[PDB]
Order: C-alpha cells, then structure tokens, then sequence
C-alpha cells in the first residue's frame, strides 16, 4: 500500500523547491541517489562502501531488465540519454539496412528525439519518413496503420506515451501490425517507464529507450534496450577502448552486445546512481505510486476547467496535464507562476509537429509525480487565479 | 526620417516617461502590469518582416531584434516579442539604445535603466535568458557596425 | 608556490589509508566536485527557490560559466569553440563522422600515430573503411616518440587528417606537436589531438598550437564521469555536420525536414549530462588555484624517485618518456597481472594489461605493462610504499 | 592430462590450504600449486575456448561415453593459473548433472580461498566458472 509522505520524504530538494510539478522535464531525487553519487566520488583510495558501490555497478543492468522485464541483463546498454540510443537504432541497426524508397513510419505525437533521427537517416539512405497521424482522442491512430504500411514500409517510430498529452498509443496491436509486415520497432520509452514500464517480453518490443534523468536519476545516462539477435544484427556505434576486442593497423574485431556498442571508459557514476535509484523504486508499487500522481494532476484539472478560457491537451487522466488559458501567452503565465512559487514548463516541449497537429505554438504543462501532494495542487490554482488577474 | 518597423522607445516614450511611470511602483506585481501596458506601444510585427530581424530564441518565447543606421548617423533598433512581459522588457531596452551610435552603446553599461526602473533585481524575468540575450545582441550590433 | 600537503588535502579518498597510483585510468576527485555534485542532485533544477537561494545561484553560475573555464585552461579564443561530449572518445568519433566522412575522398589518406590509444585509431579505422580512405602508421623515433620528422616522407597529395597523441596514456611521451602541425598544415591538413592525457599534465594552447581539433576527458581532470570535452576552431565547428539528432540541437522540424542551431549546440541533441558539466566546470575552477608547471613537476619528481629505486630490482624495465609523471614498466619473467593484483593487496592501486594501445605494446614489444601513474596528491610516502611492494611481490613470485 | 582430481584432490589441498591463515602464505601456496598445471601447448589450446581479460587464460574440455568430463586449460598470471587448478580439482571428471548439482566454488570456501578467488574475479576466474557451466549445457 502507497503512501506519499514516505515516498515524499526521500527527496531532500522538496523544502527549497517550494512547488514542482515539471518531473516530465527532469525528475527530483531520492537519497538513495545522492548518496550512492557522493560515496562514489569520495571512495578511499585503494572496503564496505566499496564493495556497496561495486554490486550496485556489477548489477546494474539486472535491475534494468528487472524494470522492463528484459530476458537478460545483455540485452541492456548503457547510453546517455534516450536521445542517444535512437540514434544508435537508426544509424547502427536502420541505416545498413534501409534501401531508397523505403518507408519508416513516425507518429505525429514523437518527441524530436523519435523523430530527427529518423528525417536523418532518411535523407542518408533515400528511404522516407510517412506520417502516423493521431485519432479524435489524440492519441497516435493505431487503427490507421495498416492502411499505412505498405510493402516499402520497414520502421515504426512510435512514443510509448506522449511527454506533451500524457497519452499512450494502443502498442500491442500496433506492435502486432508492424511485425506482419516486417518491420521493426523502436519505441521512445522516456516517459513511459517512468509511468507504466514497458514489459519488452509482453509487448514483443524490439528495442526500448529511456533516460534515467526523469526515471528520479542521474543526468548522462540512458538506455537501449534490444533483442538480443538485434543487438547482434547492428553494427558498432562509437569505435575505441572497450567495445574492441583486436585492433591493428589493418582493422579491428569488436566484442559482442552490449560491450560493442559501449566505447570508452563508461559513466561510471551516472551507472552506479541509476542503479541506486531502481533498487530504491523497487520497494514502491509503481502502479499505486501513478495512481496518485494522476488524482492530483485531475484535481488540478477540475479546478483549472472552472476558469474562463481554459482548455487542456492531457489524455488518458494523464500525470502529465498541458493547457493554455485563451488570451494569455504561455511565457508570460510561466513567468508569473515562478514568481509565485510554481515550477511548471511552457513551450514547445519539443514536439513541434504535435503542437502544430493540435493547432497552437506553445502550452503550459504541470507535471505531477508521487511527491507531490494535494497541497501543491491548491498553490498551483491559487497562482494561476493571481495570474490570470494580471494577464487578462 | 520614417524607419523600418517604427516604435515610439527613445522618441515619443523617454527615458523621462518611464522614470515617471515606473518610479511610484514598488510592489513587484505593479511592475509587471506596468511592462505589460508599456509593451502594448511596442508594435506588432508580421511574419514577413521578422525574417529580417535576427531570431533571439530561447524555449518558451520568440523574441526578435534587428538594427540599421538612419540618415543621421544613429542606430535603429526594432524587433517583438511574443509574450507581453518580454515585450516590456523588450521596450524598455529599446527606449535605451535607440537612436544612439556604436560609440555611445560600447560607453553604456549593460541593461542600466533597468536597473534605474526598479525592475533588474526585483523581476527574475529581467534576469531571464529572453532579456540577457536581447542585451548581448545590442552589443554585437554595435560591434559590427 | 605550490604546496603538495594543501593540494592532497582536498581529497575525501586520500583521508584514509591507500596508495592511488592509477590517476592516468581516472582521477580522484576534489571536494569541491564531489560538493557541486551533492548540491545539483539535492536542489531542483527548475526556477523556483524557496530556501537555498545562494546554492542554487552558484549551481547556474557553475553550469554558466563552464564552456569559458574550458576555454580558459586551452586559451581558446572563445567558449562557443567548445562542446561538451561523454568524453574524448566521443569527441574523436564526432570529428571522424561529422568532419571527416563527408570530406574523405577513395585513397585519401589518415596518418594515425602508433602510439595512439584506441579512441583515436578505431574510429579513424571505421571512417576509412566508410569512405575507402586509408590510416597510414606514423612510427616511432628512437626515444619511443612518434616520428614527427618522418612526416614529410608519408605525406602526399592524398594526406587529409593526422591522428596525433599529445601525450601518450603508456609512455608519458609528448611529440613534437608544434612541428607535427607546421607540416600537416603545409598539406592543407587537419589535425585530431588526443589530449586525454596532455590535458592533466601540460594543457595545450590551442591558439598558440594552431591546433584543429583537441579532445580530454573530465574524469582525468579531477572531475565527473560521462563528460568530455572537444575543442574545434569556428569554422571546423560551423563546416561539421549535425552529430546525433533530437532536440537542443533542432531549430524547426517538421514531417519535411530540419533545420539546426549553429555551433557548438548544433552538436549537442537531447539533455546535456548537466551534473557532468556543472562537476567539471567546478573542477576546473578549483584547479585554477594552482601553477600547473608546479603540480606537474611535483607529480613527475615522485615518478623519477619510484623509477629510479625499481631499476634497482634485477629485471625492471621501464617504458617511460621524459621523465613522465606516468610510470609503464615490467620485470623479466614476472606477469603483469599477477603483479597488480599483489600490489592491491599490499595497498597499492596501479594498473595492468594493454592500456587500449595494442599498436605501441606491438611496437615495443610486449604484451602488457604494469603502470604507476602520479599525480600532484601523491607523496614521497606513496613512492616508499610502491617500492616496498613490488619487493614483496617479486619475492612471492620468485 | 593434469593432476587435478586425481593425483591432487579436495583432500589433498586441504592438508595444504585449510591450516593456513595469512593471505600471503595463501597465495604463495597458490602459486606453488599452479606449477603443476602443465603448460598448454600450442596444439591443443586451438582445442579451447580462449579468453582475453590483463591475463589471458584458455579452458577447453572433452566428455567420456560416460558423460564424464575432462577439462584442461592454461593462465598466463601464475595467480589464476593456482586458482585454475583448484578449480580443475573441483570439476574434474564430473558429469554435467554432478556439475549442474554441485556449488563449483564450495572448495574455494572449503579451503579458506575466498578472499583470493574474488581478488582475480576479474581476470579469468569469472570467465572460466561461466565455461564450465557451458560445458555441462
Ligand atoms: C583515457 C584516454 C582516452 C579515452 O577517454 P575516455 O574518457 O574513455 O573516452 C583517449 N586517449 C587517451 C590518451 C586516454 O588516456
Ligand atoms: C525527454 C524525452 C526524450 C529525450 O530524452 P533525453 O534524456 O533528452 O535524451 C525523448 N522522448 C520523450 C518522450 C521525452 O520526454
């Protein structure tokens, strides 16, 4: 059973905070995470905080493939961000195998992130970059697909769930639809494992992304995760130390997945503290800890949906609410709202083609994870009402 | 005499004007209502004549500034912003270096009426990147002229 | 003057025993990093601070500040000449992708050191075989330095790109990169400086150098993992392709195409590891107290004192350059491996194996090196100890 | 052909490594126990899976009709090749389900070796445990 003022109390930033709903953005941290980072940066020279820091290392995929429900720890490789690992999918597996006129297929929703990549290695390869656009509930049109897909078509990029409307696409059957007709698919995971982690054996995924900023974490560090035959099927990303196995002047061999695809000296630290912040999320029923989050961001809702001029963008009773205020700029509410004590995010959180899809240039959006409280939702609506009463 | 994307900041609205204005204001919440009124003489500028300003980005707000030198030998600065706080701001730096030349705009210290205005240090969106940027761009004008 | 007692004294990992000779792997860390780390993971990032107002500020001034502290130790002549990546390995493949590959013609050819580590040979390596270009070897004088005089021989019409180690990860060596760049340049070339190490021990002028490219790693230089650095001049810079594509790096996308920022941010999709570089910029700001001539000579004066009481021992032989701060060496009929681990166990963290440079060991003829690596924390204690336990691992592989 | 698990056994080590109770006097044992390995010559040890690590070390095996297994192998570091032989004397001979059934490293524990086990965990012991388990699958 959830209880928020235990999970609340892990995060030593919450007093100077004062009120912050922008976790979409970047996540607040736990102790675990702080104080796994400051061990090891300050490690004796030259054997308990030692030992500590070398399982939380040595296990850190495990607890990975533990959150997705990945077969195996070699299925996991270390990134440094989601950014990262698409790009690796689209230059490493994608780009030797895409042939002009072949089709890959992004949803209007993606992040740039799941879409520049993409525009990208299309333009590398001659293949093309086709549009999923997005259903009356504004969620990428699953049902659409198959009237999409053609024999050309070889990839589907498609965000597990939106860092804009909170939304999830129905993945299994659009999954299932990309399998038949032999595509693969790569699925930006950057807010969904935070939310609702993908289980990568359930959904039959073929390769997963997230960052471990938003998932309570460090910075500099992501994942991608691959089956292991794709993992095996790509090419080598960065060369140098580490992922080679025999290097000469006349060429190299390569060790296999993940270590191929890692050059150089690891970030060891931003590892070992991702590892803190899995072990110390695990004690956590993530669906409770969600449920939570998402009554808070509909509690706002509500009560935002009382004042003139409101509309929101969130789907599915979303964590994640983004909104505009008729008449009012997105910039000048922000600024308003920090000056208030309201850390929130306007803009275009990047994901112009969903924003021009849904007909504006910007949005506010308060994000809600389970340190926030009903409190935070009282001071957010009484900022806005002192906002509004400036702005209009 | 007339110039490109015209604007009253240093002819018709004055250092002087803002004093006044401005001066009286000490709670910060008046401040920017006050910005918000200014930047309404600040006139709109449409997408055709924007691309021949230069586009100070940032993530939450499109700002632009652009500049020539008029027959009397004096910088002309023009620009726009989307949200109407910036847009204050953005007049109140053009009330600052309008009409001045390169030499004068080298001698001024960076951002000093803001300063003057009660307005740096009390609003944290005039120690914004919107604002800092626009500041930074006034001195590489008049760098390259 | 520099006072090694004050400098050792800012180590957290130095307050209790242990001997740390492995500094050329990774460095420790001074308080002021491993406190800038604490402080940006215990405060929001957002704009909203309600209790910490100073430490947040000095957090924004860090992150801030950061590109021009870089600046400052390379005398670039500007901060937007630099760019942040995970670390020199990254920076190297960025210039192989995004600078060389669109420019390398078939038979074009790759000059690479062999005393380069693998960061900067299999990436040249990769764009070769992308490209049909060739990496030809430039070998080693007699002091086991690469043989910069030999460039004139290897240089034709076809040379585009030299690959050269300011200071070797093995040896401790430094060329004559001055001379190395006056001849690439005569032949139109650009040159990729691994200063992995430099960087530490003797930080390049980059303007005085005239030097294309410069790579280093944060963690070498007292700082934060998953961090580096990659120094371009401008117009480098402005002629690379994009590098990894996402946001940050976009200016507009649509379903029809992209356009970018400019220089360096162009070159820098998605969310910066911003704990990364908030540690690194505090690095730098501390270690910009100290004469680094100084610090180094310390560093290289305890490495002179360990070499000089090892080549005592029957069988020692010793790969070091110049007098290096970095001390490779092995001993006659002893295996490396079997050598570090007796030396953990004594207390003494060094290093063993291939140190990713399989061509040098080729070259010099081994298969492995032990290696003491020293720093400006390290004592004349350290240097006692070290020598002690080699005494008591020879006799227990006797 | 190798001693371990036949002239030299889990009793025979015993007598050796359990009275010891310094860490040097440990490895200078294990060291001393490794000159028994025969060295691999380069014939067979293209007969072997082949690990590089800092050390080099190889592991190769063959199954009787029986479904008994022989192992060999070699180590550059005189270190790991003492541990290798401990190992070879665990293993020696076993059959994939005794393999399958046994914990490998109770004879490190049972002879007072943990310590010096973990301390070359990296450079071949890892390795060489995780070939055994493959061999008996
Ligand atoms: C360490 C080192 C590198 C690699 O740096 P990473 O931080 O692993 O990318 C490259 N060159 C030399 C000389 C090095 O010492
Ligand atoms: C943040 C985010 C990303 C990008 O992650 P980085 O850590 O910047 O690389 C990609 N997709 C979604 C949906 C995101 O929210």
């Amino acid at each position: 059973v959830f209880n928020p003022a235990q999970f609340r109390a892990q995060f030593p930033a919450l007093q100077d905070a004062g009120v912050y709903l922008d976790s979409a953005a970047t996540a607040l941290k736990p102790e675990a995470v702080v104080e796994a980072t400051q061990q090891f940066y300050s490690l004796s020279a030259g054997f308990a905080e030692a030992q500590r820091l070398t399982a939380r290392y040595e296990a850190a995929r495990e607890k990975v493939a533990q959150l997705l429900n990945a077969p195996d720890d070699k299925t996991i490789v270390w990134t440094r961000g989601t950014t990262e690992s698409i790009n690796m999918v689209a230059q490493c597996y994608a780009r030797p195998r895409l042939q002009p006129g072949d089709e890959i297929i992004v949803s209007v929703a993606e992040h740039h992130a799941n879409l520049v990549p993409w525009l990208m290695v299309a333009q590398q390869t001659g293949a093309k970059v086709v549009k999923l656009p997005l259903n009356a509930q504004r969620l990428p049109d699953v049902d659409l697909l198959p009237e999409l897909i053609t024999p050309r078509s070889r990839i589907l990029a498609l965000g597990q769930m939106s860092n804009v409307t909170g939304g999830c696409p129905d993945l299994a059957r659009a999954i299932t639809f990309a399998h038949s007709a032999g595509m693969v698919v790569m699925v930006d995971g950057a807010q969904g494992a935070v939310h609702f982690p993908a289980d990568v054996q359930q959904l039959d995924i073929d390769f997963y992304a997230f960052s471990g900023h938003k998932l309570y974490g460090p910075t500099g560090i992501g994942v991608l995760y691959g089956k292991s035959e794709l993992l095996e099927a790509m090419s080598p990303w960065l060369g140098g130390g580490k992922m080679v196995h025999e290097v000469s002047f006349d060429g190299f061999t390569t060790q296999s997945a993940p270590w191929k695809l890692e050059a150089g000296t690891p970030n060891v630290a931003g590892v070992i503290g991702l590892s803190a912040a899995l072990e110390w999320l695990a004690d956590y029923d993530i669906n409770q800890a969600e449920s939570w989050s998402r009554s808070l961001a509909t509690l706002a809702e509500d009560a935002l949906a009382k004042r003139p001029g409101f509309r929101s963008f969130r789907c599915q009773d979303s964590s994640l609410l983004a909104f505009d205020f008729a008449g009012v700029h997105h910039s000048d509410m922000v600024t308003l709202l920090a000056e208030y004590g309201i850390a929130l995010r306007a803009g275009q959180h990047c994901a112009q083609p969903l924003l021009a899809e849904l007909g504006v240039t910007g949005t506010l959006r308060a994000s809600f994870a389970p340190y926030n409280t009903k409190s935070d939702v009282d001071a957010l609506v009484n900022a806005v009402d002192r906002a509004l009463e400036l702005l209009v | 005499n007339p110039q490109f994307a015209g604007h009253p900041f240093g002819t018709t609205v004055t250092a002087e004007t803002l004093r006044n204005t401005f001066a009286p204001l000490t709670q910060w919440e008046d401040k920017y209502r006050q910005l918000i009124m200014l930047g309404k003489q600040l006139p709109a500028l449409p997408d055709e004549l924007k691309a021949q300003a230069k586009e100070i980005a940032g993530c939450e707000n499109r700002v632009w500034l652009g500049y020539t030198v008029a027959e009397n030998g004096k910088m002309h600065f023009f620009g726009d912003s989307e949200g109407r706080i910036v847009r204050g701001l953005l007049a109140v730096l053009l009330t600052a270096v309008e009409g001045k030349t390169a030499a004068e705009l080298q001698a001024q210290s960076p951002l000093a009426l803001f300063d003057e205005l009660g307005l740096r240090a009390q609003l944290s969106a005039s120690r914004s990147q919107g604002l800092n940027a626009l500041s930074e761009a006034i001195i590489a004008a008049a760098k390259q002229v």
